[PDB]
């Protein structure tokens, strides 16, 4: 097969507010794949549900020709050695350092001898760039170096699905190049397969061979940058260029005026 | 799925695949398995993730504190671009 | 009124079910203890360890508030050398277990809640679950122990503290004999029964807050205000869990 | 959801009935 | 950062001890 | 090691201490005190007081009925069964009932008002509110604090009177002590102003340092969602432990 | 006088580490001045020594011709109602809605009866454009809502200074649109005088007159917008393109790297 | 810094700033100062904020709930574009 | 480190002697 991941006609609503509202995806194998849209329209579920951590309502999430939500609790803890998350907040461990962080997948699933797995860890901590922070706890780094820490623990098992998780939100254009830089070498030499789901549109885009503009509960439009950059639609262009008004509202709705001008 | 080393005389050979799973029955007696080697064949394999490059390179080292100046063969080029992800020197890892 | 009646009992019967479910699944298991010892030593040092001092400087002011409260109460009678049977009696059968629970609730119930609710937000337990380690029984069940295994001994070190706070006020201060005192004590009271009582109910405290702290930690909503509103449901309930339950075991126990 | 309500139901049902029969212990 | 845990525990476990025998000693 | 690390805690303990005094001071001196604060008091009332009151009410009904049971077993061995009204009263009166007012109060709403304060220092309220001229000291720290001082004491009256039927309903409607002699002994013997007015004097003194501690752990909190976490913690912890200290204080001068 | 605000040699340093050493900015009165900077070099304390929250240890700070820290108390709380901060955490009040949050300055400094209070407070909440949200909690409300009531409420006075504090930082391109087009109408038609600290380069440069790039605790550069998008400089060029590898080291400071592989 | 109002006949004009200190002592007795105009002069104003234009549309409205539809007269283009900010319709702020 | 040495010597000093004065209380 050549999607890793492929989404059909998935669906999911918390409470009653429907925030997928059957949406189909395709993941190639090799390739990064962006997934943007409007925040706080709850992209990053979009990842939770490839993790199998919340289950749909409909459709299905195929990992690899592999129903996931179909799957047992043993088969998916051993399918979740071929992904990984990387959370905006760096998600690490804050009682050890970054060496132990980066350590624990090793020291948790393979039987490594100690002088291996330093070896093979502070490699890794060298791949990202965080060789001489070895030794700081969590709390000791920057908001950039904890995501660049976790990216080094998310590829220590070696995986195949690296779903990265708004990597870019709130940072300079120093550490926005970093980053770009590391998943592009990343995606290139160890051929993992990214799922960038971010809303920072000029640096994903730098990257992302397929994207996904999500916004209206749907998917709006997809395909490669150039694509995107030309494609003549109203909400797609304002979300792309950054319009401030447009078929999204720049008004929040509020109805007449003069009676809530003169009671 | 399977690893085997072969050396024949002063040159170590490895087979099959190089990962996780097999990194042991060569890092139990890897002494013996490198003793007095000038070159250390990687035709013979596969895939070298991660802890293969480890392995290799702590034999590189075991075998360089034996004087003799050791020398990579037949190297798969995937090899070197995933050793050169890692910023690996030309004093660990001989091209 | 059963507009809203109906669906807070529903949700109070879900939130039961979810902590019995937390319970069940963080505690059923064989390799549970061994590879774990690094993790119980370190839960057992921030549960227990820094929640040593609150218990032995509160042991020794509650143990000198009932030797002088007991003083003035027996010197009417001048059965003042029993101050030594009323100070240990009232702290074997009652003060002791539950203000140390209370002060646990406090000190190490809250922490622990805190700290789990931070977890949370972090999403380290979601990135625990993303490499196949399960959180229930990595993070939690060692959390669990380390709070059963470290009450009872608060409740011990809060007792030995505060009989010998008595004696300092008895003995010391206002002058009863050593020798009644200890001697009247000993062998009036002390009895096999009253420490495996003070024990089993300080098990039981023990059981009833740490639940009630893991599962409040457990069940929080991640923002940096939905944890300070279970660190305060957390103590709130703990507290009534503590009283009620210390009511019903007195009534069982004591006839 | 179902599941977890039984499990509270079942639950609540025996710490109602252990208190019960601790009660009745009690007073007689 | 360890060993502090270690051998603090182990202070806790002999205090936890010494109570409980003070206790049992002024219990008979 | 020792020297050095004595000598730093030492002195930070000093600077804390300073900077507390500080903040109420700055806090409880003003003219407008009480007019044009008649709305923010009484929602401090409301989320301090009225908040704080179900779990002082079951408390002190589930304390009295301990202090009912165990004061039972006590008495009857003298056939002294009939002084269990007064027992509880003045058991009630003198210790538990303030302390535990205290404890539980410094639990539920001690620790709410340093969550409460911590949070809107890290959402940088404080700081806004200082930018436009308006003094929070004088604004959100006076108001919780004087809600503090006023809800303590009911909350107290409240838990003895709630503690005295509870073992009320243990003694007399459970075991069968006579009705009459119960209340009517508790009532006569025991009860006079003495009593109470020390049980109001050392609420009053837990009050204040209970909301004090409260408010400045709220107040100096590290904004951090670690640092607010870590002040509720010591917000209870300290709370206790000075509860305790001043009511055996305040046992040993007012009694013995 | 031309300069608004007009910092002179102020340093400010807390702990032992040295966050401003000699640094000197002018702020014109009437135009957009940007400073921008690398993330977590603590820029967000220049305005609080604008606001007089916090003392420096030298140099002064000449708001209008009046040094800062030199004042009082009540001539502080004074001035204070000319300055409005822009916290980017929106810093609202969250036991009040957005209405009374919007009307607490007015409610607080100024004696204006119920109806031309309410009616200004609708005018400006409509201005900003959440006059439909008057009614919703600032729990409701989303995080780009929250710094546009947060504007509606510090515009309530009528300021001539709003410092605002990074106001783009983590946000989709529709939200930065709406935000840069409400700074420079509101920049325009009241004539206002921005502080815009902020590290979203292609957004700040768009409305900026005088940027001020703030790097390694001191000033590196200063200009117009096409003075900076020109300068040959190799941190003001790293810093403005975002280029991974510069002046500012991409490697942590490691050292040797055998004895890390091979112990 | 001061507001005194002198209205003409049926023609009100508004003297000085216009802003929040001054607004009471036109708010306290808007209604004789409005009644039988229609025309509110706004030359001899300086300076008006938005506690001015608040005053200048209740005015306005109260002027148009007694039949005589109001027009302004020598309003300053920066009251325009300070109102056209705020978004005013044309029944409210006649222009 | 100096002044903060002395200021904890100090210290340790005047918890002493607060002993030394609940000591005349009794024992
Ligand atoms: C705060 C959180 C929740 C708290 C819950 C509240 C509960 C608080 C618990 C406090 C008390 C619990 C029980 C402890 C007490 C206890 O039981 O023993 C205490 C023992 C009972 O001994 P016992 O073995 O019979 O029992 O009495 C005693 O010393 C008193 C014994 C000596 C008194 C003799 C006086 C005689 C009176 C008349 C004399 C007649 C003279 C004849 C004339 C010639
Ligand atoms: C948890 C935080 C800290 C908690 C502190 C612990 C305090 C617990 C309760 C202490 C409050 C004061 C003591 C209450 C008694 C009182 O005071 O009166 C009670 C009055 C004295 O009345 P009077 O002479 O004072 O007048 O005797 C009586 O009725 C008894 C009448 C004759 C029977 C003799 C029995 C002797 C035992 C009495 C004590 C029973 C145990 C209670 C002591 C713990």
């Amino acid at each position: 097969v050549a999607n890793l991941v492929d989404m059909r006609d998935v669906s999911f609503t918390r409470g009653n507010r429907c925030i997928f509202d059957n949406i189909s995806l395709t993941v190639p194998r090799g390739k990064i794949t962006a997934i943007m849209g409007p925040s706080g329209i709850g992209k990053t579920t979009l990842l939770r549900l490839i993790g199998g951590q919340i289950a749909p309502d409909h459709g299905e999430i195929l990992f690899d020709g592999e129903n996931i939500p179909a799957m047992s609790r043993s088969r998916l803890y051993t399918v979740r050695k071929r992904m990984s998350m990387l959370f905006q907040s760096g998600a690490l461990f804050t009682d050890m350092n970054v060496f132990d962080n980066v350590a624990y997948p090793l020291r948790e699933h393979t039987q490594l001898p100690a002088p291996l797995l330093h070896s093979t860890v502070m490699m890794k901590l060298e791949a990202v760039g965080l060789r001489g922070a070895a030794k700081l706890m969590p709390s000791e780094l920057s908001g950039g170096m904890a995501r660049r820490a976790a990216l080094a623990r998310a590829i220590a098992l070696e995986p195949d699905l690296i779903m990265f998780d708004e990597p870019f939100v709130g940072q300079d254009p120093i550490t926005m190049g970093v980053l770009v830089k590391l998943i592009s070498e990343l995606n290139s030499a160890l051929g993992v397969t990214c799922v960038v789901v971010s809303h920072d549109v000029p640096e994903v885009l730098s990257i992302a061979d397929h994207a996904w503009i999500l916004a209206d509960k749907k998917i709006v439009a997809h395909g490669s940058a150039q694509a995107l950059q030309a494609n003549p639609d109203p909400r797609v262009r304002q979300f792309l260029d950054g319009i401030a008004d447009g078929p999204v509202p720049f008004r929040y709705p509020a109805g007449d005026y003069h009676a809530d001008l003169l009671p | 799925e399977s690893l085997s080393w072969m050396q024949t005389g002063d040159t170590l050979a490895l087979s099959g695949e190089l990962d996780q799973d097999v990194l042991l029955p060569l890092w139990e007696m890897r002494e013996e398995a490198v003793k007095g080697i000038t070159c250390i064949d990687l035709s013979r394999v596969s895939r070298v993730d991660t802890g293969g490059l480890a392995l290799l390179l702590h034999l590189i080292d075991l075998a360089k504190k034996q004087g003799n100046n050791v020398t990579l063969q037949g190297v798969n080029d995937k090899v070197y671009t995933l050793a050169k992800l890692y910023n690996l020197p030309a004093d660990v890892l001989p091209r | 009124a059963l507009a809203s009646l109906g669906h807070k009992g529903i949700k109070t019967l879900r939130t039961f079910g979810r902590a019995g479910l937390m319970l069940f699944n963080a505690l059923v298991g064989k390799p549970e203890f061994r590879k774990h010892a690094p993790l119980l030593v370190r839960q057992l040092y921030n549960v227990g360890v820094l929640s040593m001092l609150i218990i032995v400087v509160s042991g020794v002011f509650i143990g000198m508030v009932l030797g002088l409260q007991g003083y003035l109460v027996l010197t009417t009678y001048s059965a003042e050398t029993s101050l030594g049977m009323l100070v240990a009696l009232s702290l074997l059968r009652e003060l002791g277990p539950v203000v140390a629970a209370l002060l646990f609730a406090g000190r190490a119930g809250s922490a622990l809640t805190a700290e789990i609710g931070l977890m949370r937000a972090t999403e380290q337990l979601s990135s625990m679950e993303m490499m196949a380690v399960d959180p229930l029984r990595r993070v939690i069940s060692p959390r669990f122990w380390a709070g059963v295994i470290s009450l009872p001994l608060l409740t011990v070190i809060f007792v030995a503290v505060g009989i010998w706070g008595g004696s300092l006020v008895g003995v010391s201060w206002k002058g009863i004999d050593s020798g009644f005192f200890w001697s009247a004590m000993q062998n009036a009271v002390d009895w096999r029964m009253d420490l495996v009582n003070c024990l089993i109910k300080s098990v039981v405290f023990a059981i009833t807050v740490t639940w009630i702290s893991l599962f409040n930690g457990y069940d929080a909503i991640p923002t940096s205000a939905g944890i300070s509103r279970a660190t305060t449901r957390t103590v709130v309930h703990s507290s009534l869990a503590v009283l009620g339950l210390d009511f019903v075991l007195t009534a069982l126990m004591f006839g | 959801k179902k599941n977890e309500i039984w499990v509270g139901i079942f639950l609540l049902a025996a710490l109602l009935a252990a208190l019960f029969v601790c009660l009745k212990a009690a007073n007689v | 950062q360890t060993k502090k845990n270690e051998i603090w525990v182990g202070i806790f476990l002999l205090a936890a001890l010494l109570a409980a025998l003070f206790v049992c000693l002024k219990a008979a």
